[PDB]
């Protein structure tokens, strides 16, 4: 199904869990393609060291570029999925950690005032879009947004315990304000991570734990629109 | 729970409290020209925008009185009308404007010794509701790369402002002081989100400094009781 | 002695209080209502009103007064650019302000609504071509080329059919899509023709407009 | 549409905008006589007219208001009673007329620290209902070629005045500011007009000069987009 | 004339009068109402969450702003006392302050409901061990020794089960009971095993939180 | 106007007032020391109001 070496998923007999009875489905009140949307491609491996904080991806600001769809999709602002997301972390006997992983939406980004002088200046264009690259934190309690990392609970998430699984998924259902709203002029969501244990262990094991980033549309769209 | 008669919503959010305050300084450097325009900016204070934050999605309409006084507490007859402009129209800038001639904006005019006023007003913005939180860029223009003329000042988003002149010949001789109560009517949320922990530096920017907070530092240390 | 309690806000005088009173003279007669056979109710009847609009505001003197009404096309100009239509915006200034439904606005804020434009063809008896019009939908920039042009909604224009063409776009509110008009082909006459022609537009809107908040601004002056 | 309560018609028509004002001079040379007389003339002003030439045929009741105050927003002890003369009858000219003691013509009186009042008085026009244009002579007599001696003043059209006198033995020492506000209660047109879109020359006529106005000029050229 | 009588307080103003008055303009219509799926209506949503809370409110550097949200623990340390929570109150200083009830009580008085604690073990796939945690009921001292502490309420914590195990204070209001950790035994690893752990905490309330009487007390700032 | 009519609720924790009290009037845990704030107990009273002057 995949043009390559790799043709991963994850099993077949997931255990998917429905919250508050209102799993995703089709609106299609009043007040084709699906042969090429059904595949999935797997992105780039990367590597996790010792001093990594986190990342976070602004969407769907990251598929514009990746995406065959995604080029000739920058003129046609609609668009309307849900997304199916897998973690799971690759490590043997010898390691230990947690991991705490949430979606907040509308994740506003705050500016910094430092310096003798409280004044700040426009972003430059080269960090505009950085890409794969991303950005770095300075002030962790805030994250790049003013909130305190315990309070997070409030919103969707789920705790990765080692102790017995390894794998995870969580479904969250898209929401909207208006009833056909633009796509690529208001933010949809975004993805935070936060590390729970430092990277410890001994000589001789893995110094490297590979981090897995999977899409995949769990419900599937017609699309096809002026807006 | 058992009974639930006493537990009542009804105060668990109905609260009044001072919000605003307005002066008319008779002379004054600030305030030259002798008037004064207050368009109703909510995130203005901290204190009771701490309060809203909690919420996302509301709409829903106003209910204002105005009571004028001395510092002693004496009371004096003087009666005031006041009108209101949509916030479509731009807010006059000069006395020689036309917005004190406009005849089309309605107006309701009450005495001080009838029982206090009760006055109510329509959602009149555009859109559906208010929204506090914006994870973008606020114009709704179709250029993506400039910014408009009228930058820093956006009037399309507040609701509008009120125009207080005084009836007779001359202009009025004394000061007065008006404090101001707000409520809400109707109370609806949908999407809850944290409130705020530490101060606030700008107006309109929640940014913070290089000196960190802590919650609390009451024990003395954590090894013993 | 009933006891009554004072509300607060008794002297404020309120703009859209709407009160009754009783007449002074209950005695004298108003005179009765007449009857017509055709009755009509409701403000709808001015939202099916034609207007016209023109882009040729460039000149101002008085000998060149009924030229405005239309724009001259011509043969010599060569796959050039016919009219450029500002944002479809009847707040804003532009060919909107003269219409009835820009001047309603004034008083108002937000808008939303289909828009239909109508186009006839008035050439010579011989004459052979094709036209096309097209409305770009939004996103899409301003057409650099004619294939940007064709991804859009375009409708074929037959000479044989004069006016029963009719282009919807299907929502417009306050950003927005835009429209243009290229010379899809020049027209061409042989001997004894005139060189010079016109052409004459329509637009209108559907019954989908709506209104939702009213605003103290007046226009005048 | 789908829902149409909060389109209702009632925000359409309903505004409330200042539209009259009437000054009295202690001492003045415009009238030196110490009383004035303001027949109710919508065609004064044009910015009220505008929106009344939408309408062609309508007949309707009328409510009024009366405020006072000083420049100075503050309150004084005054109180007015008004008395009102029928359109058919003539206007008084002199102080010894004898309007002020015409004891037929019904009059209501209320204080200033009562509710607003409310007055309503009915239609007594001979006609059916008012016309603001007239495609002939206005005229209605079986003289066809002369005019009436009358001309120019023709009180048969409008709907009358009100007199203002003060209480008490001698007259009155202070200058008062009024202000009226003017509304439509039922609202029935049939033959719909197009409105005006140049100025007014001539308070009752609207001809025209020579230096002719355009709608708008602001595309520079039309040849480029 | 018709009569009535004047009740006294006519120009009192009352904070808590609730007041309704008639719109301005009866014609313009609100947006309609959005439909969504899922509704929620009460604020009981919010005594579900799970808030964490710290003890180690010790150091204040800037460099070691991540490792607040745990405390360590090693083997170095042999039975001697793992963290003495204070008194529970939200209305009093401490690690309450953070939660989200706590700040509710801010403008509120009397409080009662239940409590329950949860607890899940991250040690080594070889490690065995027993671990213990109990609450002392009311009246009970703080306990001088593990004899007192047994007298009270305690459940098993085997590492075989992770999350299961549940404990539930019945009743707490505002004097009231204590609760202390001491070590169970001393977690021992061979060698080629890590030499200290972290564990995880979690605190909770019941469907029985209530409230009564209303503060006007503000603690900010 | 008319005489002024207000009402206030019961906003007190307790369920209702007790005159009298056969013990030590503190709820706390401690029963052998004294409050730092002891005398000054608004604990049992029901507040108070703030009178100002309405001018400059």
């Amino acid at each position: 199904l995949t043009i390559g070496n790799s043709t991963i998923t994850t099993q077949e007999a997931a255990n998917i869990i429905v919250g508050y009875g209102e799993w995703p489905s089709y609106c299609s009140d009043s007040d084709r393609p699906d042969v090429s949307v059904n595949r999935f491609y797997t992105l780039d491996t990367k590597l996790w060291e010792k001093s990594s904080k986190g990342w976070y991806w602004k969407f769907p600001d990251v598929l514009t570029e990746t995406g065959v769809f995604g080029q000739n999709a920058q003129f046609h602002y609609l668009y309307r999925s849900g997304f199916c997301i897998h973690v799971q972390c690759n490590a043997s006997k010898f390691h230990q950690g947690a991991l705490l992983v949430a979606v907040l939406p509308e994740y506003v980004i705050g500016t910094v005032a430092g310096g003798t002088g409280t004044e700040d200046s426009h972003p430059p264009y080269k960090q505009t879009q950085p890409g794969a690259d991303g950005f770095e934190l300075q002030h962790p309690y805030v994250l790049d947004a003013g909130i305190p990392i315990s309070q997070l609970t409030v919103c969707p998430h789920q705790w990765i315990n080692l102790r017995t699984n390894n794998c995870a998924t969580i479904i969250v259902p898209y929401i909207n304000a208006l009833p056909f709203d633009s796509a690529l002029n208001h933010c949809n969501f975004g993805l935070l991570v936060v590390p729970i244990s430092p990277l410890d262990y001994d000589q001789g094991a893995t110094p490297v734990i590979p981090i897995t980033i999977t899409l995949a549309p769990m419900c599937s769209e017609f699309a096809g629109l002026r807006q | 729970s058992h009974s639930t008669a006493e537990t009542t919503l009804d105060s668990f959010f109905s609260r009044a409290g001072l919000v605003g305050e307005i002066d008319l300084p008779l002379e004054g450097t600030t305030n030259p020209n002798g008037y004064a325009n207050w368009d109703i900016d909510i995130t203005g204070y901290a204190q009771m925008r701490r309060k809203v934050e909690l919420f996302t999605y509301m709409r829903f309409d106003a209910e204002f009185t105005f009571v004028a006084c001395t510092p002693t507490g004496q009371v004096v007859p003087q009666l005031l009308q006041y009108m209101f402009v949509p916030p479509g129209a731009p807010k006059p800038d000069s006395r020689e404007s036309l917005a004190w001639q406009t005849a089309t904006n309605p107006s309701v005019f009450v005495k001080l010794s009838d029982p206090p006023a009760q006055v109510s007003v329509p959602f009149m913005s555009p859109a559906s509701a208010y929204q506090w939180f914006y994870d973008g860029y606020p114009t709704f223009g179709e250029h993506k790369q400039e910014k408009d003329l009228e930058y820093g000042a956006c009037p399309n988003n507040m609701m509008g402002t009120f125009s207080v002149r005084t009836v007779g010949t001359s202009k009025s001789k004394y000061p007065l002081v008006i404090r101001i109560y707000m409520r809400m009517k109707h109370v609806r949320a949908w999407i809850p989100r944290p409130m705020r922990n530490q101060n606030y530096l700008f107006k309109a920017n929640p940014n913070y400094a290089g000196n960190f907070i802590k919650p609390t530092g009451a024990s003395r240390t954590a090894i013993t009781t | 002695g009933f006891p009554t309690e004072l509300k607060p806000g008794t002297n404020q005088f309120l703009t859209t209080d709407d009160g009754v009173s009783a007449p002074i003279l209950p005695n004298f007669h108003p005179t009765p209502c007449i009857h017509i056979p055709g009755e009509v109710r409701n403000l709808l009847e001015l939202c099916q009103v034609e207007t016209i609009l023109e882009v040729n505001n460039v000149p101002t003197n008085a000998t060149s007064l009924m030229e405005r009404l239309r724009f001259p096309v011509s043969a010599q100009a060569g796959k050039g650019e016919l009219c450029a239509v500002f944002r479809a915006d009847p707040g804003r200034s532009g060919p909107w302000q003269s219409t009835l439904l820009g001047q309603l606005c004034g008083y108002y804020t937000q808008w939303s609504g289909s828009l239909e434009v109508t186009f006839m063809f008035t050439g010579s008896f011989m004459a052979t071509g094709k036209m096309l019009i097209a409305y770009t939908p939004p996103g899409g920039p301003l057409p650099k080329d004619r294939a940007t042009a064709m991804l859009g909604t375009h409708v074929i224009w037959d000479f044989g059919l004069q006016s029963s063409v009719t282009l919807v776009i299907p929502w417009i509110s306050n950003t927005t899509g835009l429209v243009s008009i290229w010379y899809q082909t020049n027209y061409v006459v042989p001997i004894g023709a005139p060189n010079t022609a016109y052409i004459i537009a329509l637009a209108a809107a559907q019954k989908n407009f709506t209104m939702q908040l009213c605003k103290d601004a007046s226009d005048i002056l």
